[PDB]
């Protein structure tokens, strides 16, 4: 879309109608007339519009009403309330733009933010932007977290986030104007590659990879329209529902061929019970002709009786020799119809062992898009946020994503080498305990009104815990920390002096032997400038490969490279690295996924905040003083960067709704 | 989720 | 509203194939086994018929009785009257069988004598012995 709609579409919003979070804050306009809805409606999707056309200002109330028309411009106390939502939600003025008002004379409210990943970064600069005191705990010696990128020399490689999925909606096509980022769009096409070696075939290719989707849409039918998803008390995972499809096509494969057979013997039956019947008339064709013969020696003259006996015979027998005429058209009939079922028989198999083998690098490819083995993802929810998938071409970072969370980092305080051991939280406020990473006994205490915790799912999972909340966290908190699913995949990155593989492709597999080594080194990556190869291991060979050193690893990289490519046109590469999310203490895995027995509603679990119990007993109700952001926390965008954006970007208009209040409710 | 699925 | 086409799940197909830790294997086992069944039941009376038709070797050529086309004629010489009293003796009511028989008679001239010579070739105690039979 464009135009005033088109920026409703690019910030996630319904042009059209009023959203659950505009009837809360705008109750008086939806409850209203359908006039004033649709001038609201404007309003809105006009300043949003404002915004986007130039998102490297800030968009003032002053500048917004400058470019409003009549009747819009008519009530400014509408385009108040509106852009101060707008500003306050983050949908305008997020991340990296030139303040024309420079910065509130003093600030508050203090906030201690848990983690500097993207999360933390974005509701750090959105709460100062508030006029808020923030400062940020970083465990690591680096902003970003989950956003790693390895840089030496020339070469440049993301360790982690990588893949901008698609600009149309996605508030990072909003940063990619801000910040310097060299966007490259990504070829879809893979070719395959067995285990020889040598190209799986477009003949097969194309029709293993159908064959998957199949799969696919057939568990989704098993999970919605049969409702198959709970067995044995167990929730059904996606692996076992693959599984159970798999085989109900195994067993109508050999159901087709029991017919198909048991066809034929109805008919080669038939047969037999008409040469049997063919037997016998031969049998009595031979006789009376026979008795013919005998009868027509009798030389003449003969009495009429005599004459008769020949007679007799002769219509006896030409008679019988019309029935085996009309018998013998029957075989024929019957005989070409044998030949017609033998000749097209239905399907010798469902999949062979090298059919089967390539359909596990599709499995790979889904246990990579999840982070983890199938048999873990939900099967009714494992794909609960599809609805809400960015349009448009998957781009990456080609200078790295790495300059995205530093730009964040920009003008503020960020503590780095500071692992957080204890939060304290209390009715009056907060306390967070850290210590120096380096000289682990040398302490820190932090004062601060509210907490916000960004610390990953993995982390937050830590048994014994990592980091202490005093008091415990309330149990639907911690039970929606164990259901939820926190997956893992590492990356191999190769640095090689020379291009050796095909330049315009972007992405090729390497198709594994066993179901159980699937995951294991499956996708290779072409993408940065550099001649560098990224070498992907996810599924179940992700967990495996952390006990595994690099050598071994880069050995079992050159190996597959070899194979494919030629043993003396690949080189030794440079320089090599290789991740361990899992292994890694301020992770502790790669991102989220739906776990099966988990639901999307846990992820707003996630994001709920807690409220201490009271000081003095019988005292008010407290404030909210733990908030939570994060990858893990957002619904409706897990498991990616724009994900923990926007979360950040939620908590921070949250936090500040909560200690600066909301002036745009009259 | 399915968004990375190649 | 229904699987995608190519794609087999009924709801008792579901409920079969998981019924318990391997009832997976045991549903995909009691098929290889019917498989073989059938299969070698099918070389078996494959075997069989190729036996009987050895046995109906040659056809019946060595049997067969050249045609006779001979012209339908309407005068009954004695001779024919007699072939037709025996032909009812041993064919009864069966008109074209008689016709074949006499050869130069047709169907309806058979059912003509039946009604014309009834009278005089007692036709009705020559059926009644042929019933009696
Ligand atoms: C291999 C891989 C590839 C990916 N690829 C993509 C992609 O292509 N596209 C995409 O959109 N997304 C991708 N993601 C996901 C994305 O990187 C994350 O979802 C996102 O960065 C999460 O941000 P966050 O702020 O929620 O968590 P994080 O970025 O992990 O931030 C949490 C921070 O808290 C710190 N911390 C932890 N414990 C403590 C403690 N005790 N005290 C103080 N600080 C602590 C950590 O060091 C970290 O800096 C990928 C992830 C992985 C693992």
């Amino acid at each position: 879309p464009s135009g005033v709609e088109g920026a409703a579409f690019q910030s996630r919003l319904p042009h059209d109608r009023m959203t659950s979070q505009e009837a809360a804050c705008f109750p008086d306009i939806i409850s209203g007339p359908q006039q004033t809805q649709k001038v609201f409606l404007f309003i809105r999707n006009r300043t949003l519009q404002l915004w986007l056309d130039n998102p490297k200002i800030q968009l003032t109330f002053e500048a917004t009403l400058q470019q409003l028309e009549a009747p819009y411009n008519s009530d400014t106390v509408l385009v108040h309330r509106v852009h101060s939502y707008l500003e306050r939600h983050g949908l305008i003025n997020f991340g990296i733009y030139k303040r024309i008002k420079p910065l509130p004379t003093k600030k508050t409210g203090k906030v201690i933010i848990i983690g500097s990943g993207v999360s933390g970064l974005a509701a750090a600069r959105q709460l100062q932007s508030f006029g808020m005191d923030v400062t940020l705990l970083e465990a690591r010696d680096r902003v970003g977290g989950r956003v790693a990128t390895f840089r030496k020399g020339n070469y440049v490689a993301d360790l982690g986030a990588m893949v901008v999925t698609g600009l149309g909606g996605n508030p990072m096509a909003v940063v990619s104007k801000q910040v310097n980022m060299e966007l490259a769009k990504i070829k879809q096409k893979c070719p395959l590659y067995e285990a020889n070696g040598q190209a799986v075939p477009k003949e097969k290719d194309e029709m293993v990879e159908q064959e998957f989707n199949r799969l696919l849409e057939a568990t989704s039918y098993l999970s919605h329209q049969l409702d198959f998803n709970v067995l044995n008390n167990k929730p059904v995972s996606l692996g076992q529902a693959l599984e159970v499809v798999i085989q109900l096509q195994e067993k109508h494969v050999k159901d087709e061929q029991i017919e198909h057979w048991k066809k034929i013997v109805k008919t080669q039956e038939e047969l037999k019970e008409l040469l049997n019947k063919m037997v016998n008339l031969k049998e009595k064709i031979k006789e009376l002709h026979q008795q013919y013969k005998e009868a027509s020696e009798v030389k003449p003259p003969r009495d009429i009786t005599a004459e008769f006996l020949v007679k007799s015979k002769h219509r006896d027998l030409t008679a019988l020799c019309k029935e085996y005429d009309e018998l013998a058209e029957t075989q024929g009939k019957l005989e070409e119809k044998l030949q017609e079922l033998e000749a097209n028989p239905p399907s010798d198999v469902y999949l062979s062992s090298r059919d089967r083998q390539i359909l596990d690098w599709h499995f790979a490819n889904l246990e990579f898009a999840n982070a983890t083995p199938l048999s873990t993802l939900s099967l009714k929810h494992w794909d609960q946020d599809d609805d809400f998938e960015f349009t448009g071409s998957h781009l990456t970072v080609r200078n790295g994503y790495s300059c995205v969370p530093v730009a964040l980092a920009e003008g503020l305080d960020i503590k780095l080498n500071t692992a957080v051991r204890q939060v304290r939280y209390t009715a009056s406020g907060c306390e967070v305990i850290a210590v120096n990473t380096r000289s682990t006994s040398q302490t820190f205490i932090y004062k601060c009104d509210a907490v916000l915790c960004t610390l990953p799912l993995g982390v937050l999972k830590q048994q014994p815990p990592a980091v202490q909340f005093v008091p415990p966290l309330p149990e639907w908190k911690t039970s929606a920390v164990q259901r939820m699913g926190f997956g893992n995949l590492n990356k191999v990155v190769l640095c090689f002096d020379r291009v050796f593989w095909d330049p315009s492709v972007n992405l090729f597999g390497h198709v594994g032997s066993t179901t159980a080594s699937r995951g294991e080194l499956f996708l290779f990556w072409n993408l940065y400038k550099a001649p560098i190869l990224l070498a992907l291991v996810a599924g179940e060979a992700a967990g495996i490969m952390e006990n595994i050193s690099d050598d071994v690893i880069v050995g079992r990289c050159l190996a597959i490279l070899k194979g494919i490519f030629g043993s003396s046109a690949v080189p030794q590469p440079k320089e090599t690295v290789v991740s361990r999310w899992r292994a890694d203490p301020w992770a502790r895995g790669s991102y989220s996924y739906v776990a099966a027995g988990s639901s999307g509603n846990d992820y707003d679990l996630m994001a709920q905040p807690i409220t201490p119990g009271p000081s003095i007993p019988g005292a008010p109700q407290p404030i909210p003083r733990l908030f939570f952001a994060g990858e893990h926390t957002i619904r409706n965008y897990p498991a990616t960067v724009h994900g923990a954006l926007l979360s950040g970007l939620r908590e921070a208009g949250r936090i500040a709704d909560q200690f600066l209040g909301a002036m745009y409710t009259l | 989720p399915r968004l990375y699925l190649v | 509203r229904k699987p995608p086409k190519g794609m087999f799940l009924s709801q008792e197909d579901v409920e079969a194939v998981s019924a318990n830790a391997t009832a997976a294997t045991t549903v995909l086992r009691q098929l290889d086994m019917e498989l073989v069944s059938v299969k070698r039941q099918i070389q078996n009376i494959k075997q069989t018929n190729s036996a009987l038709k050895e046995k109906l070797d040659g056809g019946i050529e060595p049997y067969r009785l050249p045609e006779v086309i001979q012209k339908c004629n309407a005068r009954w010489t004695t001779e024919e009257q007699l072939l037709a009293v025996q032909a009812i003796r041993k064919y009864g009511r069966d008109f074209q069988a008689i016709s074949d028989v006499i050869g130069n008679k047709s169907v309806v001239q058979v059912k003509n004598f039946f009604v014309n010579y009834r009278r005089r070739f007692n036709i009705d105690e020559v059926l009644q012995e042929w019933e009696a039979e």
